[PDB]
Protein backbone atom coordinates (compact mmCIF):
# COMPACT_ATOMS: atom_id res chain seq x y z
CA UNK A 1 0.00 0.00 0.00
CA UNK A 2 0.78 3.52 -0.45
CA UNK A 3 3.56 5.07 1.85
CA UNK A 4 3.76 8.78 2.49
CA UNK A 5 6.56 10.92 3.87
CA UNK A 6 8.36 9.72 6.70
CA UNK A 7 7.53 12.24 9.44
CA UNK A 8 11.33 12.57 10.52
CA UNK A 9 12.30 13.90 6.83
CA UNK A 10 11.89 17.67 6.35
CA UNK A 11 9.73 19.08 3.75
CA UNK A 12 12.83 19.02 1.25
CA UNK A 13 15.71 21.32 2.26
CA UNK A 14 14.54 25.47 1.10
CA UNK A 15 15.91 27.15 3.23
CA UNK A 16 12.94 28.93 5.89
CA UNK A 17 13.96 32.63 5.98
CA UNK A 18 16.06 35.06 4.34
CA UNK A 19 18.64 37.94 5.15
CA UNK A 20 19.01 40.88 2.69
CA UNK A 21 22.52 41.67 2.47
CA UNK A 22 22.04 43.95 -1.17
CA UNK A 23 19.64 46.39 -2.75
CA UNK B 1 30.69 55.80 3.78
CA UNK B 2 29.36 57.95 6.71
CA UNK B 3 26.86 55.35 8.20
CA UNK B 4 29.18 52.20 7.60
CA UNK B 5 30.43 49.95 10.92
CA UNK B 6 28.73 52.27 13.44
CA UNK B 7 28.95 50.89 17.04
CA UNK B 8 25.07 49.65 18.44
CA UNK B 9 25.98 52.31 21.08
CA UNK B 10 26.27 55.32 18.62
CA UNK B 11 22.98 53.57 16.99
CA UNK B 12 21.37 53.79 20.19
CA UNK B 13 22.40 57.19 20.31
CA UNK B 14 21.27 58.72 17.88
CA UNK B 15 17.71 56.39 17.71
CA UNK B 16 16.84 57.83 21.09
CA UNK B 17 17.59 61.93 19.63
CA UNK B 18 14.89 64.00 19.03
CA UNK B 19 15.98 64.55 15.86
CA UNK B 20 14.36 62.26 12.99
CA UNK B 21 17.37 63.05 10.67
CA UNK B 22 19.81 61.86 13.42
CA UNK B 23 16.83 58.80 13.73
CA UNK B 24 16.98 58.01 10.16
CA UNK B 25 20.77 58.06 9.88
CA UNK B 26 21.34 55.66 12.97
CA UNK B 27 18.55 53.39 11.93
CA UNK B 28 20.41 53.26 8.28
CA UNK B 29 23.72 52.44 9.91
CA UNK B 30 21.79 49.73 12.24
CA UNK B 31 20.56 48.11 8.88
CA UNK B 32 24.40 47.62 7.40
CA UNK B 33 25.36 45.93 10.56
CA UNK B 34 22.48 43.87 10.19
CA UNK B 35 22.84 43.69 6.54
CA UNK B 36 27.10 42.51 6.17
CA UNK B 37 28.15 39.35 5.22
CA UNK B 38 29.63 38.10 8.59
CA UNK B 39 28.00 37.33 11.99
CA UNK B 40 25.42 40.25 11.80
CA UNK B 41 25.01 41.39 15.61
CA UNK B 42 21.67 40.81 15.80
CA UNK B 43 21.26 39.92 19.41
CA UNK B 44 23.47 42.94 20.46
CA UNK B 45 20.72 44.96 18.67
CA UNK B 46 17.61 42.90 20.45
CA UNK B 47 19.25 43.74 23.92
CA UNK B 48 19.79 47.25 23.20
CA UNK B 49 15.91 47.40 23.10
CA UNK B 50 15.98 48.85 20.02
CA UNK B 51 13.18 46.77 18.02
CA UNK B 52 10.39 48.73 19.44
CA UNK B 53 12.10 51.96 18.25
CA UNK B 54 11.75 50.29 14.56
CA UNK B 55 8.35 49.27 15.00
CA UNK B 56 7.44 52.67 15.52
CA UNK B 57 9.37 54.07 12.13
CA UNK B 58 7.63 51.55 10.54
CA UNK B 59 4.09 53.73 10.76
CA UNK B 60 6.35 57.10 9.64
CA UNK B 61 4.16 57.95 6.43
CA UNK B 62 5.65 61.12 6.61
CA UNK B 63 9.38 59.87 6.33
CA UNK B 64 9.11 57.20 3.70
CA UNK B 65 13.36 56.54 3.85
CA UNK B 66 13.00 55.44 7.75
CA UNK B 67 10.58 53.14 7.04
CA UNK B 68 11.86 51.47 4.66
CA UNK B 69 15.41 51.54 6.58
CA UNK B 70 13.94 50.03 9.85
CA UNK B 71 11.75 47.83 7.63
CA UNK B 72 14.91 46.26 6.38
CA UNK B 73 16.51 46.22 9.61
CA UNK B 74 13.89 44.08 10.90
CA UNK B 75 13.36 41.77 8.07
CA UNK B 76 16.91 40.70 9.26
CA UNK B 77 16.24 40.44 12.47
CA UNK B 78 13.55 38.22 11.73
CA UNK B 79 15.80 36.16 9.72
CA UNK B 80 17.73 34.30 12.33
CA UNK B 81 16.41 32.25 15.04
CA UNK B 82 13.02 31.65 16.05
CA UNK B 83 13.98 33.18 19.31
CA UNK B 84 15.38 36.21 17.56
CA UNK B 85 11.85 36.01 14.64
CA UNK B 86 9.93 36.00 17.76
CA UNK B 87 11.54 39.31 19.82
CA UNK B 88 10.61 40.95 16.34
CA UNK B 89 6.94 39.51 16.49
CA UNK B 90 7.02 40.36 20.18
CA UNK B 91 7.49 44.15 19.02
CA UNK B 92 4.22 44.33 17.22
CA UNK B 93 6.00 44.43 13.85
CA UNK B 94 3.23 42.39 12.31
CA UNK B 95 -0.12 44.79 11.72
CA UNK B 96 2.69 47.37 10.78
CA UNK B 97 4.11 45.53 8.15
CA UNK B 98 0.72 44.76 7.04
CA UNK B 99 -0.24 47.96 6.65
CA UNK B 100 3.20 49.02 4.65
CA UNK B 101 2.13 46.27 1.90
CA UNK B 102 -0.53 49.59 0.76
CA UNK B 103 2.39 51.58 0.24
CA UNK B 104 2.71 53.98 -2.76
CA UNK B 105 6.66 53.06 -2.77
CA UNK B 106 7.28 49.75 -3.97
CA UNK B 107 10.45 49.21 -2.63
CA UNK B 108 8.75 49.32 0.79
CA UNK B 109 5.93 46.98 0.28
CA UNK B 110 8.61 45.28 -0.98
CA UNK B 111 10.25 45.05 1.85
CA UNK B 112 7.46 44.28 3.90
CA UNK B 113 6.74 41.63 1.56
CA UNK B 114 9.80 39.86 2.53
CA UNK B 115 9.41 40.43 6.34
CA UNK B 116 6.32 38.62 6.38
CA UNK B 117 7.78 35.72 4.64
CA UNK B 118 10.47 35.87 7.21
CA UNK B 119 8.35 35.65 10.09
CA UNK B 120 5.46 32.58 8.84
CA UNK B 121 8.62 31.20 7.26
CA UNK B 122 9.36 30.59 11.17
CA UNK B 123 6.66 28.00 11.57
CA UNK B 124 3.22 27.42 11.90
CA UNK B 125 2.22 29.40 14.61
CA UNK B 126 3.87 32.50 13.37
CA UNK B 127 2.44 31.53 9.72
CA UNK B 128 -1.08 31.46 11.54
CA UNK B 129 -0.92 34.62 13.31
CA UNK B 130 0.22 36.53 10.00
CA UNK B 131 -2.67 34.93 8.72
CA UNK B 132 -4.97 35.94 11.34
CA UNK B 133 -3.55 39.86 11.24
CA UNK B 134 -5.21 39.58 7.70
CA UNK B 135 -2.09 39.27 5.21
CA UNK B 136 -3.12 37.56 2.74
CA UNK B 137 -5.66 40.07 0.94
CA UNK B 138 -3.12 42.81 0.37
CA UNK B 139 -0.41 40.10 -0.86
CA UNK B 140 -2.70 39.04 -2.85
CA UNK B 141 -3.93 42.50 -4.41
CA UNK B 142 -0.48 43.21 -4.98
CA UNK B 143 -0.58 40.46 -7.89
CA UNK B 144 -3.73 41.40 -8.88
CA UNK B 145 -2.46 43.05 -12.62
CA UNK B 146 -3.43 41.76 -16.16
CA UNK B 147 0.01 40.47 -17.14
CA UNK B 148 2.66 39.22 -14.12
CA UNK B 149 5.05 40.14 -16.71
CA UNK B 150 4.83 44.27 -16.22
CA UNK B 151 5.66 43.73 -12.34
CA UNK B 152 9.73 44.31 -11.40
CA UNK B 153 11.26 40.96 -11.34
CA UNK B 154 12.47 40.91 -7.72
CA UNK B 155 9.31 42.35 -6.49
CA UNK B 156 7.56 39.06 -8.11
CA UNK B 157 10.14 37.02 -6.40
CA UNK B 158 9.82 38.36 -3.06
CA UNK B 159 5.92 37.94 -3.44
CA UNK B 160 5.82 34.22 -4.16
CA UNK B 161 8.21 33.22 -1.93
CA UNK B 162 6.09 35.02 0.61
CA UNK B 163 2.95 32.97 -0.31
CA UNK B 164 5.24 29.40 -0.38
CA UNK B 165 5.77 30.40 2.90
CA UNK B 166 2.45 30.66 3.91
CA UNK B 167 1.61 27.63 2.48
CA UNK B 168 4.02 26.00 4.51
CA UNK B 169 4.17 23.74 7.76
CA UNK B 170 2.21 20.97 9.31
CA UNK B 171 1.07 20.15 12.49
CA UNK B 172 -1.03 22.08 11.83
CA UNK B 173 -1.29 22.53 7.76
CA UNK B 174 -2.36 26.01 6.92
CA UNK B 175 -6.05 26.83 7.24
CA UNK B 176 -8.51 25.46 4.54
CA UNK B 177 -9.99 28.85 3.92
CA UNK B 178 -6.54 30.36 3.37
CA UNK B 179 -5.35 27.66 0.86
CA UNK B 180 -8.64 28.15 -1.06
CA UNK B 181 -8.02 31.90 -0.83
CA UNK B 182 -4.19 31.48 -2.26
CA UNK B 183 -4.38 28.85 -4.93
CA UNK B 184 -6.26 30.56 -8.01
CA UNK B 185 -3.19 33.42 -7.63
CA UNK B 186 -1.15 30.49 -6.97
CA UNK B 187 -1.97 28.08 -10.36
CA UNK B 188 -1.35 31.23 -12.35
CA UNK B 189 2.32 32.11 -10.80
CA UNK B 190 2.87 27.93 -11.93
CA UNK B 191 2.38 29.43 -15.53
CA UNK B 192 4.83 32.17 -15.05
CA UNK B 193 8.24 32.10 -17.18
CA UNK B 194 10.32 32.79 -14.54
CA UNK B 195 13.01 30.38 -12.85
CA UNK B 196 12.81 31.60 -9.39
CA UNK B 197 9.09 31.75 -9.39
CA UNK B 198 8.63 29.06 -10.82
CA UNK B 199 10.61 26.71 -8.18
CA UNK B 200 9.08 28.47 -5.50
CA UNK B 201 5.35 27.71 -6.87
CA UNK B 202 6.26 23.98 -7.22
CA UNK B 203 7.49 24.09 -3.51
CA UNK B 204 3.87 25.70 -2.77
CA UNK B 205 2.62 23.13 -4.28
CA UNK B 206 4.39 20.16 -2.78
CA UNK B 207 3.82 21.67 0.88
CA UNK B 208 -0.03 21.78 0.09
CA UNK B 209 0.08 18.06 -1.48
CA UNK B 210 2.00 16.98 1.90
CA UNK B 211 -0.99 15.71 3.85
CA UNK B 212 -4.28 13.72 3.70
CA UNK B 213 -6.21 13.35 0.50
CA UNK B 214 -8.68 16.08 1.28
CA UNK B 215 -5.51 18.36 0.64
CA UNK B 216 -4.52 16.58 -2.26
CA UNK B 217 -7.57 17.18 -3.99
CA UNK B 218 -7.62 20.97 -3.42
CA UNK B 219 -4.61 20.96 -5.28
CA UNK B 220 -5.69 18.49 -8.16
CA UNK B 221 -9.04 19.70 -8.41
CA UNK B 222 -7.44 23.38 -9.36
CA UNK B 223 -5.93 21.35 -12.90
CA UNK B 224 -2.59 21.39 -12.35
CA UNK B 225 -1.33 18.62 -12.48
CA UNK B 226 -0.95 19.03 -16.65
CA UNK B 227 1.37 21.77 -15.38
CA UNK B 228 3.25 20.13 -12.87
CA UNK B 229 4.01 17.27 -15.60
CA UNK B 230 5.52 20.00 -18.20
CA UNK B 231 7.54 21.71 -15.09
CA UNK B 232 8.60 17.81 -14.31
CA UNK B 233 10.38 17.78 -17.39
CA UNK B 234 12.01 20.88 -16.96
CA UNK B 235 16.21 21.44 -17.22
CA UNK B 236 16.22 23.39 -14.36
CA UNK B 237 17.06 21.19 -11.47
CA UNK B 238 15.27 23.43 -9.09
CA UNK B 239 12.33 23.80 -10.61
CA UNK B 240 12.49 19.65 -11.73
CA UNK B 241 12.90 18.45 -7.53
CA UNK B 242 9.75 20.62 -6.17
CA UNK B 243 7.66 19.56 -9.10
CA UNK B 244 8.79 15.66 -8.68
CA UNK B 245 8.58 16.38 -5.15
CA UNK B 246 4.99 17.56 -5.51
CA UNK B 247 3.83 14.66 -7.99
CA UNK B 248 5.37 12.12 -5.93
CA UNK B 249 3.00 14.00 -3.15
CA UNK B 250 -0.08 13.56 -5.15
CA UNK B 251 0.18 9.57 -5.79
CA UNK B 252 0.43 9.19 -2.03
CA UNK B 253 -3.54 10.10 -1.97
CA UNK B 254 -6.82 7.81 -3.81
CA UNK B 255 -6.35 5.69 -6.75
CA UNK B 256 -8.08 8.02 -8.68
CA UNK B 257 -5.83 11.20 -7.51
CA UNK B 258 -2.67 9.00 -9.01
CA UNK B 259 -5.12 8.29 -12.12
CA UNK B 260 -4.53 11.98 -12.97
CA UNK B 261 -0.92 11.85 -12.65
CA UNK B 262 -0.50 8.98 -15.18
CA UNK B 263 -3.45 10.75 -17.62
CA UNK B 264 -1.32 14.01 -17.65
CA UNK B 265 1.94 11.87 -19.60
CA UNK B 266 3.69 11.86 -16.29
CA UNK B 267 5.07 8.38 -16.65
CA UNK B 268 7.00 9.06 -19.79
CA UNK B 269 9.37 11.14 -17.75
CA UNK B 270 10.49 8.21 -15.39
CA UNK B 271 13.41 7.09 -17.75
CA UNK B 272 15.07 10.48 -17.59
CA UNK B 273 14.57 10.76 -13.71
CA UNK B 274 15.25 7.14 -12.72
CA UNK B 275 18.74 7.69 -14.07
CA UNK B 276 18.94 11.37 -13.67
CA UNK B 277 22.51 12.03 -12.44
CA UNK B 278 21.29 13.79 -9.07
CA UNK B 279 21.00 11.02 -6.53
CA UNK B 280 18.07 12.31 -4.94
CA UNK B 281 15.67 13.00 -8.33
CA UNK B 282 16.58 8.87 -8.96
CA UNK B 283 15.65 8.77 -5.06
CA UNK B 284 12.58 10.62 -5.35
CA UNK B 285 11.07 8.99 -8.49
CA UNK B 286 12.04 5.59 -7.19
CA UNK B 287 9.69 6.50 -4.25
CA UNK B 288 6.80 7.74 -6.45
CA UNK B 289 7.25 4.67 -8.72
CA UNK B 290 6.40 2.92 -5.68
CA UNK B 291 3.35 4.22 -4.74
CA UNK B 292 2.35 3.68 -8.34
CA UNK B 293 2.97 0.20 -8.19
CA UNK B 294 0.94 0.21 -5.21
CA UNK B 295 -2.39 1.02 -7.31
CA UNK B 296 -4.53 -0.67 -9.51
CA UNK B 297 -3.34 -3.49 -11.91
CA UNK B 298 -4.39 -1.36 -14.88
CA UNK B 299 -2.11 1.19 -13.02
CA UNK B 300 1.00 -1.23 -12.88
CA UNK B 301 -0.14 -2.05 -16.58
CA UNK B 302 0.45 1.25 -18.13
CA UNK B 303 4.04 1.06 -15.93
CA UNK B 304 4.30 -1.82 -17.93
CA UNK B 305 3.44 0.00 -21.03
CA UNK B 306 5.89 2.77 -20.58
CA UNK B 307 8.44 0.37 -20.49
CA UNK B 308 9.35 1.42 -16.68
CA UNK B 309 10.22 -2.08 -15.24
CA UNK B 310 13.58 -2.62 -17.31
CA UNK B 311 14.34 0.92 -15.49
CA UNK B 312 13.30 -0.35 -11.90
CA UNK B 313 15.33 -3.31 -12.33
CA UNK B 314 18.42 -0.78 -13.28
CA UNK B 315 18.00 0.88 -10.19
CA UNK B 316 17.50 -2.12 -8.31
CA UNK B 317 20.97 -3.08 -9.99
CA UNK B 318 22.78 -0.18 -9.25
CA UNK B 319 22.27 3.17 -7.44
CA UNK B 320 22.52 4.87 -3.97
CA UNK B 321 21.49 2.75 -1.60
CA UNK B 322 18.34 4.51 -0.04
CA UNK B 323 17.42 4.15 -3.98
CA UNK B 324 17.47 0.50 -4.14
CA UNK B 325 15.87 0.65 -0.93
CA UNK B 326 12.97 2.48 -2.59
CA UNK B 327 13.06 0.24 -5.86
CA UNK B 328 12.35 -2.31 -3.10
CA UNK B 329 9.34 -1.13 -2.20
CA UNK B 330 7.82 -0.62 -5.90
CA UNK B 331 8.85 -4.30 -6.00
CA UNK B 332 7.24 -5.65 -3.81
CA UNK B 333 3.86 -3.51 -3.68
CA UNK B 334 4.04 -4.51 -7.66
CA UNK B 335 4.37 -8.33 -6.98
CA UNK B 336 1.50 -7.70 -3.83
CA UNK B 337 -0.71 -6.28 -6.21
CA UNK B 338 0.11 -7.05 -9.76
CA UNK B 339 -1.60 -10.15 -11.60
CA UNK B 340 0.03 -13.62 -12.78
CA UNK B 341 1.54 -11.72 -15.91
CA UNK B 342 2.70 -8.99 -14.89
CA UNK B 343 4.05 -10.48 -11.86
CA UNK B 344 6.12 -13.17 -14.28
CA UNK B 345 7.32 -9.96 -16.84
CA UNK B 346 8.62 -8.92 -14.21
CA UNK B 347 11.03 -11.73 -13.61
CA UNK B 348 11.72 -12.04 -17.35
CA UNK B 349 13.20 -8.29 -17.21
CA UNK B 350 15.65 -9.84 -14.70
CA UNK B 351 14.47 -8.87 -11.18
CA UNK B 352 15.25 -11.88 -9.48
CA UNK B 353 19.12 -11.54 -9.49
CA UNK B 354 20.08 -7.70 -8.30
CA UNK B 355 16.90 -8.40 -5.67
CA UNK B 356 18.99 -11.61 -4.46
CA UNK B 357 22.47 -9.46 -4.43
CA UNK B 358 20.05 -6.90 -2.06
CA UNK B 359 20.03 -9.84 0.62
CA UNK B 360 23.53 -9.42 1.83
CA UNK B 361 22.55 -6.08 2.75
CA UNK B 362 22.87 -4.92 6.65
CA UNK B 363 19.44 -3.41 6.76
CA UNK B 364 16.57 -5.14 8.40
CA UNK B 365 13.63 -3.53 6.49
CA UNK B 366 14.24 -4.02 2.84
CA UNK B 367 15.20 -7.39 3.84
CA UNK B 368 12.01 -8.17 5.04
CA UNK B 369 10.80 -6.16 1.78
CA UNK B 370 12.31 -8.37 -0.20
CA UNK B 371 11.69 -11.78 1.26
CA UNK B 372 7.84 -10.61 1.50
CA UNK B 373 8.48 -10.09 -2.85
CA UNK B 374 10.33 -13.35 -3.39
CA UNK B 375 6.75 -14.90 -1.26
CA UNK B 376 4.84 -12.96 -4.13
CA UNK B 377 6.91 -14.20 -6.72
CA UNK B 378 6.82 -17.80 -5.34
CA UNK B 379 2.74 -17.99 -5.50
CA UNK B 380 2.59 -16.54 -8.56
CA UNK B 381 4.88 -19.23 -9.84
CA UNK B 382 2.65 -21.80 -7.78
CA UNK B 383 -0.73 -20.74 -10.04
CA UNK B 384 1.22 -21.64 -12.96
CA UNK B 385 3.59 -25.09 -11.53
CA UNK B 386 6.80 -23.60 -12.42
CA UNK B 387 7.67 -23.15 -8.50
CA UNK B 388 11.08 -24.97 -9.49
CA UNK B 389 11.91 -22.66 -12.49
CA UNK B 390 11.83 -20.31 -9.82
CA UNK B 391 13.82 -22.26 -7.22
CA UNK B 392 16.50 -22.97 -9.53
CA UNK B 393 16.77 -19.30 -10.77
CA UNK B 394 16.82 -18.51 -7.68
CA UNK B 395 19.76 -21.52 -6.80
CA UNK B 396 21.85 -20.13 -9.52
CA UNK B 397 22.73 -17.01 -8.91
CA UNK B 398 22.99 -17.42 -5.17
CA UNK B 399 20.18 -16.80 -3.53
CA UNK B 400 19.94 -19.58 -1.93
CA UNK B 401 22.73 -19.58 -0.14
CA UNK B 402 21.78 -16.09 1.36
CA UNK B 403 18.10 -16.92 2.66
CA UNK B 404 19.55 -20.33 4.32
CA UNK B 405 21.97 -17.79 6.06
CA UNK B 406 18.92 -15.23 6.82
CA UNK B 407 17.30 -18.20 8.82
CA UNK B 408 19.81 -16.81 11.65
CA UNK B 409 18.89 -13.38 11.99
CA UNK B 410 18.60 -10.94 14.86
CA UNK B 411 15.04 -9.79 13.42
CA UNK B 412 12.27 -12.19 14.50
CA UNK B 413 10.11 -11.93 11.06
CA UNK B 414 13.19 -12.11 9.18
CA UNK B 415 14.66 -15.59 9.85
CA UNK B 416 10.98 -17.07 10.25
CA UNK B 417 9.72 -15.47 6.55
CA UNK B 418 13.59 -17.08 5.12
CA UNK B 419 12.71 -20.24 7.17
CA UNK B 420 9.19 -20.81 5.79
CA UNK B 421 10.83 -20.21 2.19
CA UNK B 422 13.77 -22.77 2.91
CA UNK B 423 10.96 -25.72 3.51
CA UNK B 424 8.30 -24.90 1.15
CA UNK B 425 10.51 -23.97 -2.01
CA UNK B 426 13.65 -25.64 -1.22
CA UNK B 427 14.86 -28.95 0.96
Amino acid sequence: MSRRRHSYENDGGQPHKRRKTSD
Amino acid sequence: QGTVNWSVEDIVKGINSNNLESQLQATQAARKLLSREKQPPIDNIIRAGLIPKFVSFLGKTDCSPIQFESAWALTNIASGTSEQTKAVVDGGAIPAFISLLASPHAHISEQAVWALGNIAGDGSAFRDLVIKHGAIDPLLALLAVPDLSTLACGYLRNLTWTLSNLCRNKNPAPPLDAVEQILPTLVRLLHHNDPEVLADSCWAISYLTDGPNERIEMVVKKGVVPQLVKLLGATELPIVTPALRAIGNIVTGTDEQTQKVIDAGALAVFPSLLTNPKTNIQKEATWTMSNITAGRQDQIQQVVNHGLVPFLVGVLSKADFKTQKEAAWAITNYTSGGTVEQIVYLVHCGIIEPLMNLLSAKDTKIIQVILDAISNIFQAAEKLGETEKLSIMIEECGGLDKIEALQRHENESVYKASLNLIEKYFS
